[PDB]
């Protein structure tokens, strides 16, 4: 045990694991992550086609300016001023608490950060989808094939000297036909290299590789350069908001190399890359209630053929039945690639060992799962929930133990309406949820190998981020036109005092007492949350929904003296090794 | 059946508490060493089932080979109509024949392994 | 000057001119190696005759089974048994840490990597020579001329999937009747094609160029097939020591057309290879001290005739008297090929000009030397030196600049044997050193274009690989059948808390202060060291001596990840380039 008050102001037993899963996570990332894979795959200039304006229109989200907002922060006066910002555009970021919104033209419904290896320092950036219409809603049951476009956006580097007066920068978009986009997934580690690193005219450093599931049913797998290497490639009198037509690296479907039969599989709706160097494999959930893997280097003629535009279409190496009921969530074990664990609209988590697809480690029947987090060091999964099933007031954030050491589910935060999304810093070893309350939670979880029935109260764990809130001021027009959404962003400088504070009591009133919301459009709702996976900006956070508003929050009270040392020694590090 | 009946619970405690993520939680998620468990449910179900030709049984008939996912492989009889008795089960028995030549079956092919690795 | 630690333990300013090296070894070779060389030298079965086991009887190496050994391993629970194997015959490799042991039957006096090109991701081999007699011994003033064993070992292919359960398998080996080998030294580069190349059926597809210097006073010349391609014209059923006898390519002797006269230069006692693109000049080093070159491709009717077999003599274009006492080693550099540095048992390190022989470069008087390195980067050499002058304490292993940066000699490595054999590896800029103690060192050269007077504690940039005891249990049967060797091995993969780790300790106790041992065979002595000159495999080292037995170790704390970068990039490109 530990004890006494961390700097803080979070009590040292609840700050120990956070402080122990920094060590953990390097040390996996030393054994198991890697510089560089795929050296095939690097982005050929002549394969990015710049569409002209009237050409990219048809892909453009349709929002032309967000709703209008405005944002309180704890502990600062009142701004009052109403913010309103056009499509692929910024604010500026708070020049104390570097918060930042931008608008993506359309409601969020997936997003990444791209991965930078610990200690590059690099420029920091996000891929996002957000669909075309605030009012359409698409059937789960059918294939879609629509237009649509995948957005790079740019974040900077993040360093405390840069983050004052930042903006993000909507760097490239992508001319997607094959319909709306349900998840991201970039390659974990190795497909990022040095922005100056030497190439010639038609080769642009690769900034990252990325897997699209589309509602087509199919995977598409982009090698992106890094942005200067276009913008100096691309004539300079262009449109700025440059959309391109990329063929793809290669398609990823199912099927076999002769078998026209079209799938069951139906929509694709979730994925996973292998945690592990080489990170060789690429899972995905579907409709039908498969998970599927293709083994992306493959060379044989029965997975891999290559299309006459010279990209590959890759046929899966394997394929299992996992539920009675669509696959909405995947997530693949870091500390043992054998393992993945996957959850089901039929609101089974199942827990697969990958040799022996036959029967599940375990099956625990749950709620509604929406999304699964699996944090490195703990043997179980957190798992979000609708909660169309749970007794009123019981529903929340679960975390769940796989089941050797044998504890009950943690009930590690309370929620009234659904958690949409969910993620887990691997570096913090804390989880962030998104509600279609539009609140934003982050919870600490305690050191899972010790059981939770110890746990005295789970309430001085978690704190909000923010809640969005519908002031008046069912279509989206006539939301807009007669709302706009006040951010309430709580001071993440420190945990000081923590349960007395505003957002503290209006949180904890939430639980419980607050009740759902319909006939209107929850143009409140937060549809995606994210953890910044590199070390290089860990304690930053992006989130976004059905506003098409998306925030990037950085909690400063978890950034802490062991990971700003880390940070350094990284940093030395590398700059001694790459030059 | 791994070792003597302390040195395999010794074992299985040392992996679960390792401080390593890799080494506790590939021990506590392949159930081949976790059976049966607290939360964990029950293998007992069968992975496999193979006849025999005919001719086999004391009868006429042909024997079932039957292999549950707990790994116990058994031979399967019904003497009676009504009634399948199991004959033997071979994971009993090759158990022993392993613990008896300390798990090395070529009998120098290598040094006796520390079971704590 | 770069802070921090690198994740290996060592600092970066210690680790940095290993990374460096890697570029500048790599843009070397793409400016000055090449693909294909020596078109017309390709090996023919019908050259290759295939020796039954009563022909093959005189050749083999006498002792049948090795000594009796054990291998600790640092931090490993205890073997406790006593391994014995098979001449020709391998241990396993063991399962965490790859070392692979295997027995030739004989000391092991020469030895070397077959090179591949980057990328080809082949099997490595080893072509080696061990003495037929344990405890016979031969004057360096007269020619030996008597029979021996040319042995090709194939090590895998060393890939991290390919390590755990690898064995060394003894591919086949060329009778000699040329007496024994002093040196071993492959074409540096464009020898070698892939197995898969279509030739007609009398043309195999070639392995490797390998010069010999014999004993007897020539220098032979091989071209090596792939064993595939002679298994294949084998019959099925033939013995399983493959034994052939072969013609020479070329046998390369001093002399002149009719010039009756024999030479006076005697043994042929080390050889270098021109290290730059085509390679064509291949030097020798006599006995009388002349240092003999031959021009390799030479039509010229006063340099070049075929015999009657139809194999070539080839006589010298220039010879010159470089030492007054047996020329002992040679290096030829690399950056520039018009310099040679030689080393002779006047105990004098001579640099050559090779447009301006008649005066030296330099000429430092040193004490006696057995073996010289000389590392791509640096303008200097490394040296090795035999005790029998040295100051009792400063003995050991020197660096010394060429002379125009003036440094003094930089004390690598006090030893307290002679070192019999070095080895530099490019890739690493690292150097490998074998002791008449039975102890493997490894250490790390500054960056040698700054002054290593600065370099004010050496012992942090040097570790023992292994080292050899006998422990108890003049001749060799009589040393076998009282002892057993005790090898002790370092745990190579990492650094951390060096100077601390029982190994140090126990180097650091040897250095200085250890007595050498008169009373017996030496049966613990390392005779010859080798890093893998291949990018593939570059962080491997084989090593052998007198116990006839040949050890192979990863030093995974010097493989990193800009290793692992070029050889997935080189990779790439030659998968481009052959297919």
């Amino acid at each position: 045990h530990c004890r006494g008050m961390a700097p803080n102001g979070l009590p040292n037993h609840i700050m120990a694991p956070v402080w122990k899963c920094l060590h953990l996570t390097k040390d996996f990332r030393e054994q198991k992550h890697s510089y560089w894979e795929f050296a095939e795959w690097i982005p050929l200039a002549w394969k990015w086609h710049l569409l002209s304006e009237l050409e990219a229109a048809p892909y453009l989200p349709q929002e032309e300016k967000s709703p209008l907002f405005s944002v309180q922060r704890e502990g600062l006066p009142e701004d009052g001023t109403l913010y309103r910002i056009n499509r692929f555009s910024s604010i500026t970021a708070h020049p104390e608490r570097w918060d930042v919104s931008f608008f993506t033209g359309g409601p969020l419904w997936a997003l990444d950060w791209c991965p930078v290896p610990e200690g590059a320092g690099a420029s920091q950036y996000v891929a996002l989808f957000s669909s075309p219409d605030m009012n359409e809603t698409h059937p789960l049951s059918q294939l879609h094939s629509g237009p649509g476009l995948l957005q790079l956006w740019g974040l900077g580097t993040l360093q405390q000297e840069s983050c004052p007066g930042n903006r993000a920068h909507f760097v490239y978009g992508i001319a997607c036909d094959n319909g709306c986009i349900w998840d991201l997934k970039f390659c974990p580690s190795g497909a990022w290299e040095l922005p100056g690193t030497p190439r010639k005219a038609p080769l642009l450093p690769r900034l990252g590789l990325l897997a699209l599931a589309c509602s087509d049913g199919k995977v598409l797998l982009f090698s992106l350069p890094h942005p200067e290497a276009l913008l100096a490639q691309q004539p300079p009198d262009a449109v700025k908001p440059a959309i391109y037509k990329v063929q793809c690296v290669a398609t990823l479907q199912v099927g076999s190399m002769q078998a026209t039969d079209p799938s069951e599989c139906g929509q694709c709706l979730s994925l996973a890359w292998m945690p592990t160097r080489p990170h060789q494999h690429l899972a995905a959930g579907y409709y039908n209630g498969m998970v599927v893997f293709w083994n992306l280097p493959t060379n044989s003629p029965l997975q891999r053929i290559r299309l006459s535009d010279g990209s590959l279409k890759l046929y899966p190496f394997q394929c299992f039945l996992a539920h009675d009921q669509a696959v909405r969530t995947l997530q693949w074990c870091k500390a043992n690639s054998h393992f993945l664990v996957s959850a089901g609209s039929d609101r089974k988590i199942k827990f697969w060992d990958l040799r022996r697809p036959y029967e599940p480690i375990n099956s625990i029947k749950r709620f509604l799962s929406t999304e699964l987090a699996w944090l490195l060091p703990y043997n179980g999964v957190t798992v979000a929930q609708d909660n169309c099933y749970a007794s009123y007031g019981l529903c929340g954030i679960h975390y769940i133990d796989a089941g050797y050491l044998g504890f009950k589910a943690y009930f590690t935060a309370p929620r009234k309406g659904t958690v949409w999304s969910l993620s887990g810093s691997d570096w913090l070893g804390t989880i962030a949820a998104g509600d279609i309350s539009g609140e934003l939670i982050a919870a600490i979880l305690p050191d899972m190998a010790l059981n939770p029935i110890n746990v005295k109260r789970p309430v001085e764990r978690r704190f909000p981020i923010y809640k969005a809130d519908l002031i008046p001021y069912r279509t989206y027009t006539e939301t807009v036109n007669h709302h706009y959404l006040l951010f309430q962003d709580t001071d993440l400088g420190s945990f000081h005092d923590l349960l007395r504070r505003e957002p503290m009591l209006r949180m904890q009133e939430g639980e419980g007492h607050s009740q759902l919301c319909l006939d209107r459009l929850q143009l409140e709702a937060i549809h995606k949350v994210r953890f910044s996976p590199n070390l290089d900006s860990y304690g930053w956070l992006v989130s976004g929904g059905q506003s098409g508003l998306v925030r990037i929050h950085f909690v400063r009270g978890l950034a802490s003296p062991l990971g700003h040392r880390m940070q350094l020694e990284s940093r030395a590090h590398f700059n001694a090794m790459f030059q | 059946k791994v070792g003597s009946k302390t040195e395999v619970a010794e074992c299985k405690e040392k992996f679960a508490a390792s401080k390593d993520p890799t080494v506790s939680q590939t021990f506590m998620l392949d159930r081949v060493f976790n059976p049966e468990g607290k939360a964990l449910p029950p293998m007992r179900g069968f992975k496999y089932t193979s006849w025999s030709p005919m001719g086999c049984d004391a009868n006429g008939r042909c024997l079932l080979a039957a292999l549950t996912m707990d790994n116990r492989l058994t031979i399967q009889a019904n003497l009676n109509r009504l009634q399948w008795v199991q004959l033997v089960d071979l994971t009993e028995i090759y158990g022993e024949r392993l613990y008896e030549t300390s798990y090395r079956l070529s009998k120098n092919e290598a040094p006796e392994g520390n079971l704590g690795d």
